[PDB]
């Protein structure tokens, strides 16, 4: 559904 | 099919886009020509004829393949990529696009193949839970263009069976402004800028403007942009076209039946008062339409944000049997000058 | 010694030279005495800034007693070659040659501060040896001489005959008397 | 069932002017699928892969090497590109994309994917930096996808389960360009110089074809360019494209049944008229092409736009029985001759 | 003190001194007197410009009073043997030996500026010792003034009679004259 992709 | 005929027939629709319509009356002979009486010949792999229409915003692409829809006899599909989801998910599947292609050949397989095929927002696909308007729409895609034979079942499906119907005959336009793909051409083109004496300095902008600068794309640009090169590789055409002209936004509103001008005029003759539109006020709305960086889309703001104290006064007023729009009107220092 | 400053900006923090952060804004220092080696220095930072930008105006503050003619011919011709219009500010003094280049900018853009002082003579030189090496080295003193009130005339507008006479000898011009004289085209007193 | 005899020759009909390149494909795909159609029956049992490592110039043939294999081998291919490839988790990408791209290419394969070919693009990109999720950090993750495993796959995207697929039998080609490596060979074998007075200076920049230094390279020049030496360990097998000339390009248009010359020749024998090439107007071409510094790839682009003319006022033009073209027409000075 | 500028480029930024950042488009300046130093410098320079591109004109800014003739003479052959084109330039003025330097710049490729001077005189030098060294030391200058007139009218076309009179003494040479007298190609005065 929702994707919650993040990178540091 | 005439290439000399299609492009007079775009002309009355479509201005500002010369070289364009030459490549798509050779590119759509070129394909009608190998369906007839092609793949007869001495030197196999004959390559497949595609066209890659790529133009800024308000640039008609919609309009060119409206043209040839109505012009064309054979049918047209109007299928964008916005919500294009894969592996039959709840938005839409890539298969369906085939459906709509039947209902408008009425189901004819052998009228069907010799179709013509447009996207529209093909920079949405680009490569980037899970992802599924990304790159996967680009596998679905290439499958239909390679060439390859596909089920639809007919009329849905009352049994199980479906419909074998070619895909390599099927022409297809991926056409869509492409964001941001002016700085990757700029890199290339603009290999640095000198320094001393006798080497010249850039300006501003000089060649770094839209027009100009697509037209010596390449294939491997539009591969940093996220697309897949084996998608390109099936289109080695490629259409060019320019932004706008002055000289055509003083035709638009003037030639076609559906001018802004003519809009405005319908609407104030049911309320029992003339319109009127001199030169002057034309040529210099184009002034201010480039500015905007719109297009044709974005004239109409030009119009009523000048109209906009000329329509609100007008009930109230009595007695204006006609109104004149003077230069200074689309200006806005002086107010347009009333007719009794 | 020089101060560090920190430019702020998107991608990180960045060190600089007092010198060099102005220079990233288009603005060029002539400090002290006009000599080859500071004069071949100025001229690779006009360079640079056409490069980046011609368009946009360049400023050049002048704080200078004078010095090599030579060395000072060098620049002027520079901001007449280059597009961008070279504005020029006087601050503290301007002698015979940092006067030269500060009329030598753009028209329009010449200032000069309420309290600064410009000079004008003519050139000095001298010679030891042969009397007909004197004569050549007179005769080539004598054209700058007449070179130099000749585009002093262009840009300040006045006459050759008057530089001539005003250029005999040592003739100071305070800030009110340089706009009346051309040389200059107002006076930034405050900001506004 | 092909042997390297036979397959040199089909590669020979569509590729030139690199003999070297065919002799290693040639005997590593031939032993390759030696291994699969014989399996591991023989005595010796866990028969190790040869893997390919491809060197060359950018525009070398390096991709059509390996998509004319895959036409007459007629094992599914892909071609993936190492630029948007990420360290194990970032923005860009994740490794786990290429192994579903072979799949697509058929959808369903269990015992039939395992004997396909996969190729890379811009290897070079990711060498290891040293001032990292664009360097050295990829190469780690790609060591135990060639040595062989498996990864869970849906088949076509969806049953609440994942196809096991072997990779070990899968042969991988890592194709690339290695700019700027003669200078490090250079110093290593032939000579230090370029910079001084009795050094040889970079005169026969294209009098002389820096491919022969190639020949001589070996994996430890690889290591300074910035590749790990664990990851050239698995690639044994290494390939050498020398360089590409001005007369093979006019080959390339010749020799091959599939030259671009041919096509047009075949596209108007339907229509009864005849075309023509001379030789005077191929060189021109070379000269346009090596000043673009993309090869035989921005080579349609010079054709196209010459022909445009001529296409577009062929079906109008009647009683035309030739065309002959120029080396002025290719400057665009002049416009090509018609015979009745 | 020497300004620092930002070169932007694709891998991130870099912080270049003015001198360094033109050397990257094959431009060397050259400063002062000519000596051993300064000019062993500049060999190297045409030399790194050599490898990272054969094929791209050279451009050498000039303004110097002149110097050593040894020091002159290594750069002149430096850039005959190169194959590279070595644009020349004469900011400010052009001694004996900044002039020397000039007109071996390749063919219509060389300017000067529209106030630059130029000035050529003969080899000065001397000795003190016994009669037998000075004889020697004579004989070498004569042949250094002999063999610099013979290259001077090489690349300025005229003959070598002509150059043995005009260089007895000192000898002042404007910007139109120079190109009058075969030793320059043009005038940069403006952008075009
Ligand atoms: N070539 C053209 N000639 C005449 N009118 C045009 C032309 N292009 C656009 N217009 C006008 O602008 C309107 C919108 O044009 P569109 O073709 O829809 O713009 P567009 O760029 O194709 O939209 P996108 O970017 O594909 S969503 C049309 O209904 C016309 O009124
Ligand atoms: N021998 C050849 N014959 C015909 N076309 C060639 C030949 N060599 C290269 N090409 C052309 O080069 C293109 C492929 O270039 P490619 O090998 O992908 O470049 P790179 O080596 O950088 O990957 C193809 O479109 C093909 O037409």
């Amino acid at each position: 559904x929702x994707x919650x992709r993040x990178x540091x | 099919p005439t290439p000399h005929e299609i492009r007079n027939h775009l002309d009355d629709y479509v201005i500002g886009q010369e070289q364009a319509k030459k490549v798509l009356a050779v590119a759509v002979y070129n394909h009608y020509k190998r369906l007839r009486n092609g793949d007869t010949s001495n030197g196999v792999e004959l390559g497949k004829s595609n066209i890659l229409l790529i133009g800024p915003t308000g640039s008609g692409k919609t309009l060119l393949a409206e043209t040839l829809a109505r012009l064309l006899d054979v049918p047209f599909t109007m299928a964008d990529a916005t919500t294009l989801t894969e592996a039959g998910y709840v938005g839409e599947d890539v298969e369906n696009i085939i459906q709509k292609l039947l209902q408008k050949s009425d189901y004819d397989v052998q009228k069907a193949q010799r179709g013509i095929v447009y996207i529209d927002q093909i920079d949405k696909i680009s490569r980037k839970t899970r992802d599924v308007s990304g790159e996967g729409v680009q596998q679905a895609l290439l499958k239909l263009i390679e060439g390859t034979v596909a089920a639809v079942p007919p009329q849905g499906g009352r049994q199980q069976e479906f419909l074998q119907v070619d895909t390599s005959k099927i022409l297809f336009i991926c056409g869509g402004a492409f964001a941001g793909l002016d700085k990757v051409i700029s890199h290339r083109v603009e290999t640095g800028s000198g320094i001393g004496f006798g080497a010249t300095v850039k300006a501003k902008s000089d060649k770094a403007s839209e027009g100009e600068l697509l037209a010596q794309v390449e294939p491997e640009d539009l591969i940093k942009f996220g697309l897949i090169p084996e998608f390109i590789g099936r289109l080695p055409v490629v259409a060019t076209l320019n932004e706008l002209s002055e000289e055509a936004l003083i035709q638009i509103l003037k030639e076609p039946k559906n001018a802004l001008t003519k809009q405005y005029q319908a609407l104030f003759n049911l309320e029992g008062v003339d319109l009127e539109f001199r030169d002057e006020a034309l040529d210099a709305i184009a002034k201010k339409a480039m500015a905007r960086k719109t297009g044709a889309r974005g004239l109409r703001s030009i119009v009523e944000a000048a109209l906009l104290d000329t329509m609100y006064d007008l009930p109230s007023m009595e007695d204006v049997e006609k109104v004149v729009i003077d230069e200074s009107v689309i200006d806005g220092q002086s107010e347009p000058l009333l007719i009794y | 010694l020089v101060p560090m400053v920190i430019e702020q900006t998107s991608r990180g923090e960045r060190s600089f030279d007092i010198y060099s952060r102005l220079l990233k804004e288009r603005v060029i220092f002539l400090t002290g005495q006009v000599e080859d080696h500071m004069a071949n220095l100025i001229v690779a930072q006009m360079l640079f800034l056409e490069a980046e930008n011609p368009e946009k105006d360049i400023y050049l503050y002048i704080n200078s007693p004078g010095g090599v003619i030579t060395a000072g011919m060098s620049i002027y011709d520079t901001m007449q070659f280059i597009k961008p219009d070279v504005s020029t500010i006087c601050m503290g003094q301007a002698a015979s040659m940092g006067a030269f280049l500060l009329t030598a900018g753009a028209k329009g853009k010449r200032f000069c501060l309420p309290n600064s002082r410009v000079m004008i003579h003519q050139p000095l030189g001298g010679y030891q040896g042969q009397a007909t090496d004197i004569e050549i080295h007179a005769r080539e003193i004598l054209k700058v001489k007449g070179r130099m009130n000749e585009l002093m005339a262009l840009h300040t507008g006045q006459s050759l005959e008057q530089i001539e006479r005003d250029t005999e000898r040592d003739r100071f011009l305070s800030a009110p008397e340089a706009v009346e004289y051309g040389l200059v085209d107002s006076i930034l007193t405050h900001r506004n």
